[PDB]
RNA sequence: UCUCCAGGCAUACGCGUAUAACAACUCGGAUAACCAUUGUUAGUUAAUCAGAAUAGGCAAUAAUCACACUAUAAAUCACCUAUAACUUCUCUGUUAACCCAACACCGGAAUGCCUAAAGGAAAGAUCCAAAAAGAUAAAAGGAACUCGGCAAACAAGAACC
RNA sequence: GAGCUACCUAAAAACAAUUUUAUGAAUCAACUCGUCUAUGUGGCAAAAUAGUGAGAAGAUUUUUAGGUAGAGGUGAAAAGCCU
RNA sequence: AACUAAUCCUAGCCCUAGCCCUACACAAAUAUAAUUAUACUAUUAUAUAAAUCAAAACAUUUAUCCUACUAAAAGUAUUGGAGAAAGAAAUUCGUACAUCUAGGAGCUAUAGAACUAGUACCGCAAGGGAAAGAUGAAAGACUAAUUAAAAGUAAGAACAAGCAAAG
């Protein structure tokens, strides 16, 4: 006589039966049945000033849209990386175990914001 | 921000910041009556109510005094033609209190602001 | 409406043209008229030339009379596809919402005396011509069962009308249809119909009381 | 404000049959949660001195309403004599 | 303020509500990141609006004013994303090499299917931690005959597709 | 849905929902399909009616249901109908189109109005163009107003619309720098400690 | 069903005319009208 | 019974197409070409029954003789009860003895 | 307002919007009114109610108002030694005339408080037949009934195999 | 398949008043059971109703979770019970 | 002089032929009482298939089930309560339509897939498992018509007497 294709969430069952609705936890229970909120944890909006701002939600339909050329990698490379070791090669000053002089990244470990793996949200 | 993974957090980490925020709000006016200080808001179902004290503070400068949530059960009675459950989205409520002794009203949108001597015959006929 | 709802005729009379109080007389003047109020159409009458160039109010008459004579008959035989394209959309219901379940019998005696062109105007641009016409006619309508409900079977009596015709101008395959009738006030009241009819007076609840 | 149904209690701190069934001073510790420095911090400003007066207001009027019923003293025989209490 | 989650007041009770053009990918392409952070905002509290005005419409019965405006907000937000999401891609693939942000692995599971399974965060090693280990990631021989049933059942429905298409040609050429 | 059929009225309209609802059943019209390359007929061409009522009238289309291979022709084979009806009033006589298919209607050369068959070629800038198969020729492509009603000559912007200048104004400067990190350092946020170690399992 | 008899309605008619004058389910109804046909033969 | 209201379309047969007008065509590749080819070797068909007849039950082991051994499990299980039971029904069953 | 009836309110388990307003009057309630029905919109707000650091050492002495007593069936972390940490409120439950019995089923359904201050209505209208069911009353008699004092009784006592 | 039922394990619960040699004692509620009769017999009910009856501090009753599975389980043996 | 109804044609399906596959198709969530962002508590198919049934019982035994190229050798040699039945090989033959995605003296809504769907519903569970649709070129032309036509009724109760008819 029980439903089978509803979900199962916290408002069904008994009392003892609980579980989330799909909030991040923003601390921990300890011990003699405590919540500790972490402040870290808690996530904090940054928020910009818009003092000044000319971008609005909306553009001007008179507002000519340009070719969809989506970035790439080398599209990224050629932009940033390419000149400085294009005039270092004319100079001569260049060699393969200085490439982080340029902007390349040996490791993600220690870095605040990792690109793989992630470790900042959106 | 919904969606997205969290850094886990250790001893000593830094603080979880999100630079672009994916929660959406809206305000809808109480069905029942309330005190003037408190605003309803329907929010996403993975935002706390911490969430939407720096949410308001923050992003739209409203000082808050206290924040309370429910989640309301959406209807599975309706059914469609072919007699399966309709299930209407279960969402979150929040109540918010606000601070210093500001009021708000929802405001009114939408104010606004032939011949009974000839019949069954055309009258087109000229003769 | 993605796409903008397309209209052939407009509804009513640019401008109603008031006939002269006794102008159904001597069955020139009307024929001045026209004339002295050039300035507002002959004007007119130039924009209609220039779309169409062959619009001459000598020869006119002849052709709108002949659409007059031709819609009507239409109504005998019920051919409704004929009667589109002779009269505009706006009159056409007029003409026929009411006949339908019924039969009716017109014909055309000889006209008393000439049509004559007696007002036009022009407004994307439509020109409509004001034509008088005086004319015997008869006329019977019967029920679904055949019986007589108004009109006399063959006796003719004169009729005076001015009748209304347009064109869309802008349209290649616009054409003179007929549009609408300028009834006058003096005129006289039309033959009644044969039956007898009861107009109910105000109908009472308990609550309320005769005044 | 949420609602239960259990036993229903008049009670002044001690049973009808102490002799001593009157109210001199009580004294009330606020909560850590309701302290001054959490109250700032959560925007509440104004609610520092609202939560001292809501502690005294309900904790009075049930000390010496309790002493009056114990009086016989009820809502259909009010009280003859004023009751008194203070609260530190 | 909370001002800012309704429209301006003279556009209240109005019929219509003229807005522009969605923003496109291209156009925000030209953006700095520190320009699209701003602007991500200000078509936050534009969303926020809308979909306030949207609930409010349901509540009195009466049509939202100028629904298409909630449309291209959403567009536009997408498009925002998309952008930062492929500078990001890009600025990954430069540095790691990794076609995704989040790690992950092909795995069989119990039930005979090859499925891309998404690591999880945690703070031991997988070999110490006993939630982790009772999952499993095998198959047992008694899961060979179900995958052969899945590949015939599937092999029925791709020849009754594709008998399908032929079938509809001939109508098709006999009709034309 | 494989059942929806397409009609006159425009798809998520009142009408259309009213047409097809999710029971309707009703036998698939066979359409004989035409690749994107093939299809030569746009909103605004003038185009001749082989046959039909109107046969040898020209028209200009105004409407084009590709799904049917249907074009529209403007005051042209027309039926009439009355709009607007309520129990009280009969409502106003129009004259209403019917859809007309592709092969029933031909395009026609502007400076010689008549029926030529064209053929899709391409031009010396390399844009695809459409040619007379005789005369040949370059029909060019007609302008017609925007569905949704917005003519961008006349537009003229109100609040919350980004000017022309500031929305193509360039402020991207490549960097191999995230969103994230460039927002720090613009917002000037300062953040010295780094995560503990996590295993990605 | 690839052949189906396509004729029963002419081979319903050949009884059912001959029953035509009886009175009740006999006149109308096939299987009493065949019974009752064959005795009046 | 019920009848047909209308008349359905009329059939419209090709007696000329191709295919009907070169049919039979190459029937006599063996007398008339010297033997190399057999007439069977041109029957379009299953594999197992090209050039081949035989009763139902023959056709059943015919066909699990030929591509038995490339079937999918639910028409295997289906053809090898078939040839149980007819191979009951032929050997056990009839009024023949 | 009147006449009459006497298991109500909470919690648990279960149920899953049946809750409330409006609008409808097709379907559902075994009929109407009205809605338990259809559509739309709303709703249940908690730091107190409810759910959700490590290693060592160690214990003879019931409960029953626990005193006196008696009993036998023999009957509920703490505390200490060290180590580590050195200020916190997020998440989830909360509506209802409801659950298990195919049904708006004279059925089944745990605990606390209370016994009317809470909760309810046996009669759609009329008529006064037979048979059938239930209640009350009985002149004279008092088991003559019947397989049997079955059932009923102003009785509910005695005795034996 | 032991959310019914049979038996068991763990954690819990209920038993007023009146007498008594002080208890598998007595009287009798709540509660558990189901003696006899009538009704009902497609019923309110795929075993009920209405009366009348049996036990009612115990080998009592009841709640929650767990256990034993068909060549088997359980059984104060009715070859009874296991949706 | 008509109600209840009836008529319809394509949604798809069937069998072959050909062909290995490599599809493994956002974010997030899920083996915890799945779909619950993090530690507690470790994780792992099966020894031979049986019986029904045939032998007119049944007890050894009983083709396929339990597959290794077609045709022939051959239902032969052999095996078998020498019963029912079972049953080779040596040895000969075979280049298979080839090319590209084809074909139907197959079904047409009680048919063809159970399928509009493994849904609704039924069951504690394993599991079982439906029904049905039809206008036109256009509905931005008010949704089409077509048919003494089924049973059942109505239009129109009946009138001594009887397998209801026949002469
Ligand atoms: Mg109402
Ligand atoms: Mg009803
Ligand atoms: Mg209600
Ligand atoms: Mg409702
Ligand atoms: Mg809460
Ligand atoms: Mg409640
Ligand atoms: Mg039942
Ligand atoms: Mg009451
Ligand atoms: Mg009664
Ligand atoms: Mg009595
Ligand atoms: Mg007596
Ligand atoms: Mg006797
Ligand atoms: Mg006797
Ligand atoms: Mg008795
Ligand atoms: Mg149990
Ligand atoms: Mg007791
Ligand atoms: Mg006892
Ligand atoms: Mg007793
Ligand atoms: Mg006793
Ligand atoms: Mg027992
Ligand atoms: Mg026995
Ligand atoms: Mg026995
Ligand atoms: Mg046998
Ligand atoms: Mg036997
Ligand atoms: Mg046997
Ligand atoms: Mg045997
Ligand atoms: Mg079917
Ligand atoms: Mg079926
Ligand atoms: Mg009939
Ligand atoms: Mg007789």
């Amino acid at each position: 006589g029980a439903d089978r294709m509803s979900k199962w969430t916290s408002k069904r069952g008994p009392r003892t039966f609980t579980k989330s609705r799909g909030a991040k936890k923003t601390g921990i229970y300890t011990s003699d049945r405590k919540f500790v909120q972490i402040k870290e944890m808690v996530p904090e909006f940054v928020v910009p000033d818009l003092t000044g701002f000319k971008l609005k939600p909306y553009v001007n339909y008179r507002a000519p849209a340009g070719i969809d050329t989506p970035l790439t990698a080398k599209a990224l490379f050629q932009e940033t990386v390419a000149p400085a070791i294009e005039k270092d090669f004319k100079e001569g000053t260049f060699d393969a175990n200085n490439l982080e002089k340029y902007g390349f990244e040996p490791t993600q470990e220690g870095k605040l914001f990792q690109l793989y793996p992630k470790n900042f949200p959106r | 921000a919904r969606n997205v993974l969290y850094p886990l957090y250790q001893l000593g980490g830094p603080q979880l910041r999100v630079f672009r925020t994916n929660f959406f709000i809206q305000l809808v006016r109480p069905g029942t009556a309330q005190p003037e200080d408190t605003v309803q808001f329907r929010i996403p179902m993975e935002m706390t109510r911490v969430d939407l004290r720096n949410y308001l503070e923050q992003i739209y400068n409203v000082p808050v005094a206290a924040v309370r949530t429910r989640v309301q059960h959406g209807s599975n009675r309706r059914r469609d033609h072919k007699n399966v459950r309709i299930k209407k989205p279960d969402y979150k409520v929040a109540y918010v209190q606000l601070a210093h002794g500001q009021t708000f009203t929802f405001p009114d949108l939408f104010p606004e602001k032939s011949d009974l001597r000839c019949p069954g015959i055309p009258s087109w006929f000229g003769l | 409406l993605e796409r903008p709802i397309h209209l052939a005729c407009t509804a009513g009379i640019f401008d109603p043209y008031v006939p002269p109080e006794g102008d159904a007389r001597m069955s020139l003047t009307q024929r001045t008229e026209r004339l002295r109020k050039n300035a507002a159409s002959q004007l007119a009458i130039r924009k209609i030339r220039e779309f169409d160039a062959n619009f001459k109010t000598k020869d006119f008459p002849e052709k709108a009379k002949d659409i007059f004579i031709e819609a009507h008959l239409c109504l005998n035989n019920s051919d409704h596809d004929r009667l589109h394209t002779l009269v505009t959309e706006h009159c056409f219901p007029d003409m026929v919402w009411d006949l339908k379940y019924k039969t009716v019998r017109w014909g055309f005696v000889e006209s008393l005396e000439p049509a004559q062109v007696v007002h036009v105007r022009c407004s994307n641009m439509y020109g409509q011509v004001t034509v008088r016409l005086h004319t015997r006619q008869t006329l019977a309508i019967y029920d679904r069962f055949g019986r007589l409900m108004y009109g006399q079977e063959d006796v003719p009596k004169d009729v005076l009308e001015y009748v209304v015709f347009e064109r869309h101008l802008m349209n290649p395959y616009g054409s003179w249809r007929m549009h609408a009738k300028i009834v006058p006030a003096w005129a006289p009241p039309k033959q009644p119909i044969l039956k007898t009819l009861m107009i109910p007076g105000p109908q009472l609840k308990p609550w309320e009381e005769y005044e | 404000l949420f609602r239960r149904q259990y036993e229903n209690s008049i009670f002044t701190g001690s049973k009808t049959a102490d002799p001593c069934c009157y109210g001199h001073t009580q004294f009330h510790l606020i909560p850590d949660r309701l302290k001054r420095e959490r109250l700032i911090r959560q925007n509440q400003a104004e609610q520092v001195e609202a939560v001292f007066r809501a502690n005294a207001i309900a904790s009075l009027f049930a000390w010496t309403g309790a002493q009056a019923m114990y009086q016989g003293f009820w809502s259909e025989a009010d009280v003859t004599r004023p009751f008194v209490s203070q609260a530190v | 303020g909370l001002e800012e989650f309704f429209d301006d007041p003279k556009n209240w009770g109005e019929e219509k509500v003229k807005s522009g053009a969605s923003w496109t990918c291209q156009q925000l392409r030209n953006k700095s990141n520190e320009d699209l952070h701003k602007l991500w905002y200000v078509l936050l509290k534009e969303r926020n609006m809308l979909l306030t005005l949207e609930q409010e419409a349901k509540r009195q019965r009466l049509p939202m004013p100028s629904p298409e405006r909630l449309e291209k907000v959403v567009d536009s937000m997408d498009n925002v994303d998309k952008v930062v999401q492929e500078r990001e891609d890009a600025l990954r693939l430069l540095q790691t090499g990794q076609e995704k942000p989040r790690p992950g692995a092909w795995r069989r599971d119990i039930f005979g299917r090859i499925v891309w399974h998404k690591f999880k965060q945690w703070p031991i090693p997988w070999y110490l931690n006993k939630r982790y280990n009772r999952r499993r990631f095998f198959a047992m021989p008694y899961v060979d005959r179900f995958i052969r049933l899945r590949i015939e059942k599937h092999a029925r429905i791709e020849a009754r597709k594709r008998s399908l298409q032929k079938k509809k040609e001939k109508i098709l050429h006999a009709k034309f | 849905s494989p059942f929806y059929r397409y009609g006159m009225s425009r798809p998520g309209s009142i009408a259309d929902k009213r047409k097809n609802p999710p029971w309707s059943r009703r036998r698939p019209v066979v359409v004989e399909p035409i690749s994107d390359e093939d299809w030569h007929l746009f909103c605004g061409d003038m185009v001749e009616i082989l046959e039909g009522k109107d046969a040898g009238k020209q028209g200009k289309v105004v409407q084009v249901v590709r799904q049917r291979n249907w074009v529209v022709l403007e005051g042209l084979n027309t039926h009439y109908r009355y709009i607007g009806r309520t129990k009280d009033h009969r409502g106003t006589m129009i004259a209403s189109e019917a859809p007309l298919l592709h092969h029933q209607v031909k395009l026609v050369d502007p400076v010689d109005r008549k029926p030529t068959e064209i053929q899709w070629r391409f031009t010396e800038a390399g844009e695809r163009v459409r040619v007379s198969t005789r005369s040949g020729r370059i029909i060019p492509k007609p302008e017609f107003p925007r569905a949704d009603g917005i003519v961008p000559e006349t537009w003229t912007d109100g609040p919350k619309d980004t000017s022309v200048e500031d929305a193509l104004e360039r402020t991207y400067v490549p960097r191999l720098k995230t969103l994230e990190e460039d927002v720090m350092e613009a917002m000037g946020i300062q953040e010295t400690r780094r995560f503990k170690k996590v295993y990605w399992y | 069903l690839r052949n189906r008899l396509t004729d029963r309605y002419w081979r319903v008619q050949e009884v059912l005319k001959h029953a035509q004058h009886f009175r009740g389910r006999k006149n109308r109804c096939y299987r009493l009208a065949v019974r009752a046909v064959t005795r009046a033969f | 019974a019920f009848v047909r209201l209308t008349l359905p379309p009329p059939k419209v047969v090709d007696r000329w197409n191709e295919k009907r007008a070169l049919f039979g065509v190459y029937d006599n590749i063996g007398i008339l070409g010297n033997f190399e080819k057999h007439p069977k070797e041109l029957i379009k068909g299953p594999v197992w029954l090209r050039g081949w007849r035989g009763n139902e039950l023959q056709r059943c082991v015919r066909k699990k003789k030929f591509v038995g051994n490339r079937m999918f499990i639910e028409d295997l299980h289906n053809l090898n009860k078939r040839i149980s039971y007819l191979y009951k029904h032929f050997n056990r069953h009839g009024k023949y003895r």
